[PDB]
């Protein structure tokens, strides 16, 4: 409702997160592979429907 | 969402300001008639009873007592401006009467 | 009548003050403007009597009063002087 | 900057050149007595040859009239014509603009840099009596319209900006605003203008303070974004029995309108005394006779949280933490851990239980009836209490209070519930 | 300070004039001749004229004192002496 200046949205805050480690948490606790899927997602957050 | 919006109040001195120039351009007399009378018949009541006091004798009582309280008051006003004050003291109205000889 | 000196009420003396251009007034003064007052028409008041018990007459005219305001410096003007 | 909506905003209500009436009588100065000796300004007209200006009566002029907020009145002023205090009839407003808030809806903007004690805007509207006033509040009530348009002119006269008016009536309220309201008279009339409290710049928001009083209506949200913000929209409510403590404090305590009248009825009525409005000192025997009925609304945990985080009196959170002994909804007691109200008992703890203020038996009496709905409040991780880290303090207070055992074993029970519990994993961010 | 107050308790207690004669009669000659010319001056009416002048000047001084005294100073200004001047009705 308020975007900083030159910034569309806060998908940009995205980068700093620490994926890897999410995936191996996510890895332990629930035996799924997701590190790619993260990815995706980050992806897909920071642009709705690219022209791939 | 009916409430009302407050108009607040006047600063100290607006109201006093206009005040004075209200009292100052008019000439009624300011001290009521029954009770200034009333005093003066205590007054007199320590010397002598029986003293029937006209009509005209407490209206000019009146006025002189006014008139003095009025120049005391300004004498007294003179006193606090010098003092670098805006509010008058008792101790004003006490020197004001000294200078004036009024009091020994 | 009983200690009718509260008769000159607050805003009375307010008013007497402020024609005199006084913008602020302390709380103290009130009794010292009573007293004044009562001092003034003491003195005046106590001429009068004498100047009545002098003419051999039981009631105190304006003549009287006017005479002894303009024998203390305090001369009068539209009450017959 | 957000785009300009001032011909928008002018078209949603009948546009006033000046104040109108609904009678004769209403709005005249000294409550209608003509003061035939008006007051006359001994200024001397100072006419500038170049521009043909009357520079008399200016602002810092000595103009006796202007500081005793009197207008000049051509034609009978020592002034002469078209001197420096006709701002009023001269109709000399401020350039403003019209601009789409986020929260507040239309806002008035500076088109220019304002002067400290300028005048900027003569708010208008509709000259009313009380009972039009009150029929037209009824109307706009049903009408459901959310907006104050109504300003006191004085005793029994009000203003009212909904369907004509002036671009006044958009201003929002601040609470440390960078304008106020002031009333001045103009002839016979009383007007009420819109000065500059301070130095404000071009694209700043105008705002004033509202005082509202709210004739017992219902508390709105202030949305202003000033730090000095008290929350809610109000002021002084009516003359006696309207509250007893601040509204979201009372509706914590399930206290409202009727039970803050009830108390000051039942009491003040038959030779029993209750001070003014003030909510500085906290009247513990109001707080005590309270009735207390649970929780089911999440809104009222916003109240309570926000009493916690505000009341400093022992006898309001006694009686605030019973309620919640009372209350048993778990969706309350889950926006309360999102409202972190674990937060807030911590500091309840300390203030009774390490500042001493109190009897240690009451004390004690407190702490056994506030350990109770910690001990009962669903938990599922210990992200929750690390938000606080009252465990902290609730090793304090048993080391404290060490010779009265059964707070100690409670503590003991309710930390080794606590301990069992994981933590929620948070993603860790790049450094 | 300390010679000011002994020249307080001097002047309090002595009672001759303060005035020098010779610049106080040359004074009033000056000021008597603009109104009249060719005037004489008995000795007694200067004399009667110094102790006048002297008194009126420290009874003003004295109220001047209470004055300055009133505004938290002990230095006398001239401020002081036409407030005095003004309260007490000269002009
Ligand atoms: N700081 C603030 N926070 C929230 N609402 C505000 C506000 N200042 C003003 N308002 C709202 O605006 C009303 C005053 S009328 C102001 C113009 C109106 N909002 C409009 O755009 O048409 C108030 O009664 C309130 O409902
Ligand atoms: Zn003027
Ligand atoms: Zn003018
Ligand atoms: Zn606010």
């Amino acid at each position: 409702r308020s975007p900083p200046k030159d910034e569309d949205d806060l998908t940009f805050k995205l980068d700093e997160l620490i994926l890897d480690d999410y995936a191996t948490e996510l890895e332990r606790k629930h035996q799924l592979k997701k590190r790619s899927t993260l990815q995706i997602i980050k992806e897909e957050l920071q642009s709705r429907y690219r022209e791939i | 969402t009916g409430g009302v919006m407050k108009p607040h109040r006047y600063r100290p001195g607006t109201v006093a300001l206009r005040e004075i120039r209200r009292y100052q351009k008019s000439t009624e007399l300011l001290i009521r008639k029954l009770p200034f009378q009333r005093l003066v018949r205590e007054i007199a009541q320590d010397f002598k009873t029986d003293l029937r006091f006209q009509s005209a004798a407490i209206g000019a009582l009146q006025e002189a007592s006014e008139a003095y309280l009025v120049g005391l008051f300004e004498d007294t006003n003179l006193c606090a401006i010098h003092a670098k004050r805006v509010t008058i003291m008792p101790k004003d109205i006490q020197l004001a009467r000294r200078i004036r000889g009024e009091r020994a | 009548l009983r200690d009718n000196i509260q008769g000159i009420t607050k805003p009375a003396i307010r008013r007497l003050a402020r024609r005199g251009g006084v913008k602020r007034i302390s709380g103290l003064i009130y009794e010292e403007t009573r007293g004044v007052l009562k001092v003034f028409l003491e003195n005046v008041i106590r001429d009068a009597v004498t100047y009545t018990e002098h003419a051999k007459r039981k009631t105190v005219t304006a003549m009287d009063v006017v005479y002894a305001l303009k024998r203390q410096g305090r001369t009068l003007y539209g009450f017959g002087g | 900057y957000p785009a300009d909506k001032t011909e928008e905003a002018l078209t949603t209500f009948k546009t006033l050149s000046q104040n109108s009436y609904q009678n004769k009588t209403l709005g005249n100065a000294h409550n209608g007595r003509s003061t035939a000796d008006g007051m006359s300004c001994d200024c001397e007209e100072n006419w500038d040859t170049v521009s043909g200006i009357n520079n008399a009566c200016g602002e810092y002029s000595e103009c006796i009239n202007r500081l005793t907020s009197i207008e000049c009145i051509s034609g009978t002023c020592s002034c002469g014509d078209d001197c420096q205090n006709q701002r009023f009839q001269k109709k000399q407003y401020a350039p403003i603009a019209v601009f789409e808030t986020e929260k507040k809806g239309y806002g008035v903007r500076a088109q220019a840099d304002i002067r400290q004690d300028a005048f900027i805007y003569e708010y208008l509207g509709e000259v009313i009596d009380e009972s039009t006033f009150r029929k037209r509040k009824e109307n706009y009530d049903n009408q459901g319209l959310e907006h104050f348009y109504f300003m006191m002119l004085q005793k029994g006269e009000f203003i009212d900006a909904t369907a004509k008016g002036g671009l006044g009536r958009f201003c929002n309220h601040s609470c440390r605003p960078n304008a106020y309201v002031d009333k001045w008279e103009v002839g016979n009339k009383l007007r009420m203008g819109i000065f500059a409290k301070r130095e404000i710049y071009k694209g700043e928001e105008i705002c004033f303070d509202y005082n509202v009083d709210r004739y017992g209506a219902n508390p709105q949200k202030c949305y202003c974004g000033e730090d000095n913000c008290i929350g809610f929209l109000g002021g002084r409510t009516q003359t006696d029995s309207a509250n007893i403590l601040p509204v979201p404090i009372a509706e914590a305590l399930g206290s409202t309108n009727a039970q803050e009248q009830r108390w000051v009825r039942l009491m003040k009525e038959q030779n029993k005394s209750i001070k003014a409005s003030d909510y500085s000192s906290i009247n513990e025997d109001y707080v005590n006779s309270l009735e207390m009925r649970p929780i089911a609304d999440k809104d009222e945990a916003s109240k309570v949280t926000s009493a916690l985080l505000k009341t400093q009196d022992y006898i309001i959170l006694r009686k605030l933490i019973e309620r919640v002994s009372l209350t048993k909804d778990p969706e309350v007691l889950k926006e309360i851990v999102r409202l972190r109200g674990y937060q807030c008992v911590a500091n309840i703890l300390t203030m009774i239980v390490l500042d001493q203020e109190q009897q240690q038996v009451d004390v004690e009496s407190f702490t056994l009836s506030v350990l109770d709905m910690l001990e009962s409040w669903p938990n599922s991780s210990r992200n929750r209490i690390s938000s606080s880290q009252i465990e902290s303090v609730l090793e304090s207070v048993k080391t404290k209070l060490k010779k009265i055992q059964p707070i100690g074993k409670k503590i003991n029970s309710l930390l080794n519930s606590w301990s069992k519990l994981e933590i929620s994993y948070k993603i860790p961010k790049s450094q």
